[PDB]
């Protein structure tokens, strides 16, 4: 709803034979890019590949970014897209090989068929039993709970572990309540009060609910979407038992961890058995990461052997630099700020300015985008920038002229609203003038250095 | 207090034409780019677009914070404002990149609103009863209105509520029933005799009329962080406000960013985005420009404001200089608005602003003596001598600041140009960049 | 227009238009979702997907009218380790035949060599010796001992028994005739015997009371402990374990992951417990005395991410019903009964949930 | 109802308050402020 | 217990002792010596001025810079300052090098001190009975319940203090504060009418002997009144409400209790949270409950902070509560600490320069200087020849005044090791044989490292 850089892009615009059509799905051009990130797009669709780069090269404001954002709308909402930005990395609480890896299974998706085995009731009995222990000086302890449930479909009692009980007793449950106990965790949850003696004068603001249909005992099943990384930080930080260690892990402050390799190897082998028992389809995606020259030397020889990964996602790469230096790397320049080792591994998908009019197009369905009805005069006035001032600075304009043009009074942008946008907000050029010329020389009114 | 901008109050523009004003709600001069600010203004309050990085440069002083805290005070309270101080990003608990986007979901609001139910009456009686050694409690509250009584079952923490506000028979209080909070709103019996320590006899008051139950509509904002932070955990909520919180993971956010969009097409929200105002942007690293850069492309970004006094000046963590000191790619993406210095009579005219806020009676020639001193010493030291002249004022018990008094400041007190001569006539004593120094005569 | 659930759902199953013709059984599902999203998948209480082993029930039918539940649950990552280190000696603290070394060192090294003992503290007590100011802490050279042994969890629990009598002296010993009295064996606890805190909850204006509880106040004043949950973990799983085939381990996993003493001090007291020292003849100081666990910070969610679903959800989950319970309010006090016609007859047990959420009648 | 064993009973209104102490607990320790200890 | 010891209460003289205010007229001016200042009369009328203002409750955010070279007074002019407020004004006393903690960010060490040098003022009354226990008795009530045989309408208790004593009606729901504090006849105990219940204190000491041996510390009777209604009068800092709201103290559960059991490691307190304390604060002002008294953060070696610092604090100046910040500095024209292509005046950025209030000290005169050492020596209880005198002034214009300070209290000790009660030359020129200043000692350096070698200096 709210309009923002890309909303205008919806898509590659390709046709069925994978030729890009020279104005679709909100692009204009880069015709040759659109058709390589499709055939990416087919390269993910296909399952059969891991660990493949692509780079996004080309100046910035050139799209790359659109062209990485397209790739995520044509692979839908079902493949894993992972955005990440080079500066994302550098944790405080993980060496940046740790995030790496973390954003590597991200990228990878796992659906996989559940069945909940659970017991559904209003307690009507809950009566513990307990045994005096030799001195161990904590005193005694309940040795088993009996609870009564009761459904439409009759009643079950239940003699439960005491640490089923602890959960029981740290949701607060008590006779006459509607409880949920999950026995694949041993949790539980209070549902609510009966609608029995639901009267109205508890100051408890109980949420009386119905007792529950069916029988008292239910398998029910259940599709979930989950990542390899959620499996990782749910064995990493365990919290779905009743022992003490994930009780007390649900106490501590959550922080990451450096999650080893040998966790993530073991996963392996517990995603495969889903995969065998037919109850998970795996479904890899992809890594995008801009402004991948913030990365690093440690980060890029780290990527060599996590491509190498049996299993990995795409990685897109998007760079904006030429021959620079490499990050942590002074004595190395290479084009793309991208070490000559890591680049060799990428399909480069180089990226290329515009051309007038194609701002002129780019314009009009960003205006028409923000709703911004625009004279033809108007488009030319905004198309002068673009090729004079960057392409951004164009589009950037818009809300201002919109702003200005109502305020005026107008339905729509003149020629008019746009000259007076351009004289409050300026571009980088005309400050750096401003600058230079009143920073000539230092004082009170200069400029600092 | 009185502040550096305690005086701004707005911006100063006609609200149907944003024409700015050449002086009002204390703000002075600046009017192309008061203009420019009022149209971000406008663009901050019609919400429809994200993601505007605007940059208002000029040199030091010339009202870029002060045209900042005028949008401040034109939005009120209900827009979040988030000032941040370029500075602050440098944490030891998170990174940079986490302290980034902790302030830009810091400047988006979520306007939930509940249908909460309250209680007003007089408490008739009260029973409880409690376990020896500990444990269960159980009671009755009996509770009035002229017109309705009724006896309502309490638990543990009503109990422990009841037994804190120390609830008695006479009480009038209210008790929101969704939150559990109670409050005595007073009594209608006298407070009574037969025992000691009974403690304060609070306001009398007529017992409530009509129904026990009420349903109250009650609306309350919090940030996108806000979310966040209770929602990465499971207990430590305080961290809201300690700070505590770590690097949130990526996972919790992209939840909450999808269920905060169904709170909105299920109507039980309004998203209210505002503005991250990061003065001093120029202090932030390369590794912070290329985050901002592609942050503010989401559709949850705020509107980010920022101020510079550089001029061409190097980037921090890099080896190359930029205008204003900010990537180029960068400003790429930002529309720049520019103040510029002070005239002689817009010196006077915030001068007066400042003598008015702080309530100083300046003699005329006082005022043009601080409006020849602003023009060559500078606002800020211009606006230090008018507290300072009134102080001095003061031992005199003149009724007004004289021109002795701000000359008398102004001999006391060294500008910043003239304590530079100072330090130029006595680089011998002072510590130089080699360290050396004369302590002798 | 139709409400989110229902369009992702109906645009993923028309998007079958594309794949197939079965055009009839597509169009029926369409007139099934637009009508309401439970008619085709019923909105029911979930939870994170659970990545690890439990039992499940074979058969409802054979299973009976009792039944015992065990904690079955256990992780799926398995950690296989020989008896010969995890029980025979290669754990390096736990004493036996070949660890030899284990049980003389425990006893030296925390005992006889060991600083804390009673008998070395004792050693020295006086002059500019290292437990010189043990005399001035208010602990007694058994509690320095134990608080030198017990672990974290241990000595919070030991602090739950305590009374914060320097705090009340604050408020007794007041005077110039007081002197600010203390205990000359507390002499050192400055910060206890003077703080702020203690007097602030004893003046009636509870202004610096208020200042102090101001982030937990706001905390609950702005519904954070109320609000829907907007996210939980996707995956949850147990504590992985050791598996090694013999019973010392079993015994030890018992004794560690299920720990009886840190569970009985969160949990408190049990009930006979509780019975017994209410009813016995004179006093008695029970453990831990009370239940350590914190109250949960939500104050709904509390220490599950089992989430129910809400008649308020399913309301709005259609479109239609969403769009009806306007025009049903506007008839209702139009002064109409709730009298509707129906396609699938399905919905008509929803209207009847519905009708019994909203007490709106037929 | 015969009241409960072990729930000591406050109860506040117009004529000030009381507690009552069950049968049970007197001659217990709990009895003791009430003057009916063991 | 403690064997009290009678000596004589002297004190210990150190570098600034002789300083006892600023020393000026009811005009302002400064005497030209007065309250232990020589000269500097400009700066010590200008701080004057900054007195004045922090005792003028408009000022929020101002800012002074100290300026001068090394011992040209500037930190004898921040502690006259601190002497000329009080204790009732907080003075909050920083070098730049203690900002660099390793534990939270820099910039929230700062704010912390900046809040420290904020103070809050807080009347309330404190409403308590206190004694001895002389008794506890039930009132059976006239109308007992049905099926309890015991009902209690009011539990009497008698409360002894060294002052009187007095007959206590209570309502009876204290049984379950008794019950739990086993409260017991001879306790000392408080009850507080803001809740109704009671704490126990301790066993009154007058049954010490009970008997030969008891398992607690026994308390005195509480030499007050029986019953207590005083106003009370708390110093807060707002940093202590930081605190106090974002780590709860009195917590009862095992994470709580964990928490205190380790160390309190600080925490980057929110924005959020110190700007809601604010509204409270200013709430409570205007309600007149309570006192604003904002103080003065003095930061020396201010040069020491660098331009992260120096940023922020732009921004934390312009709060709308805010101490005044007093810098002191002598970093002629110096590198920022955190901008190496940046030199700038006093090391300050010209950016924030621009928003102190610049105060100049200057060197001393050699008569100053002779003034300083008659004023030090009665200071330190040295006594001094006049020729003694002429000698140490004599070297502080040729080496520095602090070294000539600093020779008073090794020429004592050998004046009396010598038999003599008060120092001459002799044993001036003695001194300044034994402990060198920094230049003769440095051409002893210059000498002697000119190479290396078996005993030469390490370069
Ligand atoms: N071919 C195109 N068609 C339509 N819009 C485009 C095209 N290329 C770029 N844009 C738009 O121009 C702006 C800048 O492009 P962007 O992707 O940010 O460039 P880069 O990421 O290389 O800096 C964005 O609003 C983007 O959506
Ligand atoms: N146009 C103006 N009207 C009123 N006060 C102003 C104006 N410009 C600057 N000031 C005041 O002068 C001082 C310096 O301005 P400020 O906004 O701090 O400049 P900077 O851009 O360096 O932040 C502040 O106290 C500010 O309130
Ligand atoms: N005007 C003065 N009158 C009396 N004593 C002074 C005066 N100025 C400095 N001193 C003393 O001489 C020493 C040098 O002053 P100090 O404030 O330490 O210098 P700096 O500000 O360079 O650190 C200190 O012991 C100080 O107490």
């Amino acid at each position: 709803h709210r309009t923002a850089a890309h909303t205008h892009i919806k898509g590659l615009g390709l046709n069925s034979s994978g030729i890009a059509e020279k104005q679709a799905a909100g692009f204009v051009g880069q015709c040759a890019a659109r058709e390589a990130c499709g055939v990416v797009v087919d390269l993910i669709k296909a399952h059969k590949m891991a660990g493949r780069g692509v780079l996004l090269a080309g100046g910035p404001g050139t799209g790359k970014t659109a062209l990485a954002l397209a790739i995520s709308q044509e692979l839908g909402t079902k493949i894993p897209f992972c955005p990440i930005t080079g500066s994302e990395i550098y944790s405080t609480e993980v060496k940046k090989t740790e995030v790496l890896m973390e954003n590597f299974r991200r990228a990878i998706g796992l659906r996989v068929r559940e069945t909940k085995d659970v017991y559904e009731g209003e307690v009507t009995e809950m009566t513990p039993e307990e045994a005096e222990n030799p001195l161990g000086g904590y005193g005694k302890t309940i040795s088993t709970l009996l609870i009564g449930l009761k459904s439409a479909r009759g009643q079950k009692k239940l003699r439960l572990d005491p640490s089923i009980y602890e959960a029981i007793q740290k949701e607060r449950v008590q006779v006459g309540d509607v409880i949920y106990i999950e026995t694949n965790t041993g949790a539980c949850k209070r549902v609510g009060r009966s609608d029995a003696y639901a009267t109205e004068f508890d100051l408890e603001a109980e949420e009386y609910v119905p007792i529950p249909k069916g029988e008292v005992h239910k398998k029910k099943e259940i599709v979930q979407d989950v990542t390899l990384h959620d499996l990782d930080v749910a064995n990493a930080r365990p919290q779905g038992g009743q022992d003490i260690i994930s009780m007390m892990g649900q106490l501590m402050k959550p922080k990451m961890t450096e999650i080893t390799d040998k966790l993530r190897m073991e996963i392996n082998k517990v995603v495969q058995k889903y995969i065998n028992q037919g109850v998970a389809e795996l479904i890899p995606g992809v890594l995008f990461i801009d402004e991948a020259h913030m990365l690093d030397i440690e980060c890029f020889t780290y990527l060599n052997k996590a491509l190498e990964s049996p299993i990995a996602p795409i990685v897109v790469l998007a760079s904006n630099r030429g021959i620079a230096t490499i990050r942590g790397a002074d004595d190395l320049k290479a084009a793309h700020g991208i070490p000559p080792d890591f680049l060799q591994r990428l399909l480069i998908i180089p990226t290329h300015p515009y051309e007038p009019d194609e701002i002129r197009r780019i314009v009009r369905i960003r205006a028409q985008t923000e709703g911004v009805q625009l004279t033809d005069a108007a488009v030319d006035r905004v198309a002068e920038h673009g090729v004079r001032i960057s392409l951004r600075y164009c589009l950037q304009l818009l809300a201002p002229a919109s702003i200005l043009a109502r305020v005026n009074g107008r339905t729509q942008v003149d020629v008019q609203d746009i000259a007076e946008a351009e004289e409050l907000f300026l571009d980088a050029r005309r400050s750096a003038n401003i600058l230079t010329s009143t920073g000539e020389s230092g004082g009170l009114h200069g400029f600092i250095s | 207090l009185i502040a550096a901008h305690s005086h701004i109050r707005g911006l100063g523009v006609d609200a149907d034409t944003l024409e700015p004003r050449p002086s009002s709600q204390g703000l002075v001069g600046q009017e192309k780019a008061r203009k420019a600010a009022a149209v971000v203004l406008e663009m901050i309050k019609q919400g429809k677009i994200a993601g505007r990085a605007v940059l208002i440069a000029g040199p030091p002083s010339t009202g870029k914070t002060a045209i900042a805290m005028g949008m401040a005070q034109s939005l009120g309270q209900d827009v979040p404002f988030t000032t941040l101080a370029a500075s602050e990003i440098f944490s030891l608990e998170m990174s940079k990149t986490e302290a980034l986007t902790q302030a830009f979901r810091k400047s988006i609001g979520v306007r939930i609103k509940e249908e909460s139910e309250i209680m007003e009456g007089e408490v008739v009686e009260i029973q409880i009863d409690r376990s020896v050694t500990g444990g269960a409690k159980q009671g009755k509250l009996t509770i009035k209105t002229t017109d309705m009584e009724a006896i309502y079952d309490m638990g543990s923490k009503m109990i422990d509520a009841m037994t804190k506000e120390r609830v008695m028979a006479g009480d009038i209080i209210s008790i929101d029933k969704s939150s559990g909070k109670i409050t005595k709103l007073g009594r209608s019996y006298a407070r009574s005799r037969d025992y000691d320590a009974m403690g304060v006899d609070t306001k009398f008051l007529q017992c409530p009329e009509g129904e026990l139950q009420k349903r109250k509509e009650v609306v309350h904002t919090v940030s996108l962080h806000e979310i966040d932070v209770i929602n990465s955990r499971t207990q430590g909520f305080l961290a809201l406000f300690s700070g505590d919180t770590g690097e949130i993971r990526s996972e919790i956010r992209d939840q909450i960013n999808t269920k905060v969009a169904e709170w909105k097409e299920e109507g039980k929200a309004e998203i209210v985005p505002g503005v991250l105002f990061i003065d001093e942007v120029h202090m932030l690293d390369i590794e912070c420009f290329s985050y901002i850069n592609r942050a503010l492309e989401s559709d949850l970004a705020p509107i980010v404001i920022m101020a510079s006094n550089r001029g061409v000046s190097r980037i921090r963590g890099t080896d190359y200089k930029s205008p204003h000191g900010l990537p180029l790619d960068f400003l790429d993406r930002v529309v720049i608005i520019n103040t510029h210095p002070y005239t002689p009579d817009e010196l006077r005219q915030i001068l007066s602003i400042r003598a008015q806020e702080e309530e100083v009676d300046l003699t005329p020639d006082a005022l043009a003596l601080l409006t020849k001193i602003g023009q060559e010493a500078g606002l800020r030291y211009a606006s230090n001598l008018i507290t300072t002249s009134q102080l001095i004022a003061a031992k005199r018990r003149a009724k007004q600041v004289g021109v002795e008094d701000v000359q008398r400041s102004f001999k006391l007190f060294y500008d910043p140009a003239r304590s530079v001569r100072f330090v130029q006539e006595s680089e011998k004593r002072l510590i130089g960049n080699d360290g050396v120094v004369d302590f002798s005569y | 227009e139709l409400s989110y659930r229902q369009r992702a759902m109906y645009q993923s199953l028309r998007n079958q238009i594309s794949i197939m013709d079965t055009l009839m059984n597509l169009v029926m599902q369409f007139r099934k979702v637009c009508n309401h999203p439970d008619l085709f998948e019923r909105a029911d209480t979930s939870s994170p997907f659970f990545c690890g082993h439990f039992a499940e029930t074979g058969s409802f039918l054979r299973e009976g009218t009792n039944v015992a539940l065990g904690y079955s649950t256990r992780s799926l990552v398995e950690y296989r380790l020989p008896r010969l280190i995890w029980c025979d000696g290669g754990r390096l603290d736990k004493p036996g035949p070949g660890n030899l070394v284990a049980g003389f060192r425990s006893k030296y090294l925390n005992h006889m060599m060991n600083i804390w003992t009673p008998e070395n503290i004792r050693s020295s007590l006086e002059g500019i010796e290292n437990f010189t100011w043990l005399r001035f802490v208010d602990t007694s050279l058994q509690e320095a001992y134990r608080a030198s042994h017990t672990d974290v969890f241990a000595r919070a629990v030991d602090l739950a028994s305590k009374q914060n009598r320097l705090g009340h002296m604050q408020i007794v010993y007041d005077e110039p005739e007081d002197k600010k009295w203390t205990p000359v064996h507390a002499l050192f606890q400055i910060c206890e015997r003077e703080n702020p805190k203690a007097v602030a909850e004893i003046t009636t204006e509870g202004v610096l009371r208020d200042l102090m509880n101001i982030a937990r106040v706001k905390y609950r004043e702005l519904g954070l402990c109320r609000l829907e949950k907007a996210a939980r973990p996707r995956a949850s799983a147990p504590p992985i374990e050791v598996v090694c085939d013999s019973r010392s381990a079993v015994i030890e996993r018992e004794n560690i992951m299920f720990h009886p003493a840190m569970r009985k001090a969160l949990f408190g007291p049990t009930p006979s417990e509780i019975k017994e020292a209410s009813f016995g003849p004179r006093p008695v100081t029970l453990y831990p005395p009370r239940a350590l666990l914190p109250a949960p910070d939500h104050d709904k969610q509390r220490f599950t991410n089992i989430t129910v679903p809400s008649m308020a959800r399913f309301v709005t989950d259609s479109g239609k019903l969403a769009k009806l319970d306007e025009l049903l309010r506007e008839l209702k006090e139009g002064g109409h009964r709730v009298l509707l016609y129906f396609q699938m007859t399905r919905m008509i047990d929803l209207m009847e949930e519905y009708l019994t959420y909203r007490n709106y009648k037929y | 109802k015969r009241p409960d064993p072990m729930m000591i009973r406050w109860v506040n209104n117009k004529m000030g308050s009381v507690v009552a102490v069950p049968e049970e607990l007197l001659g217990t320790h709990a009895g003791v402020v009430f003057g009916a200890g063991p």
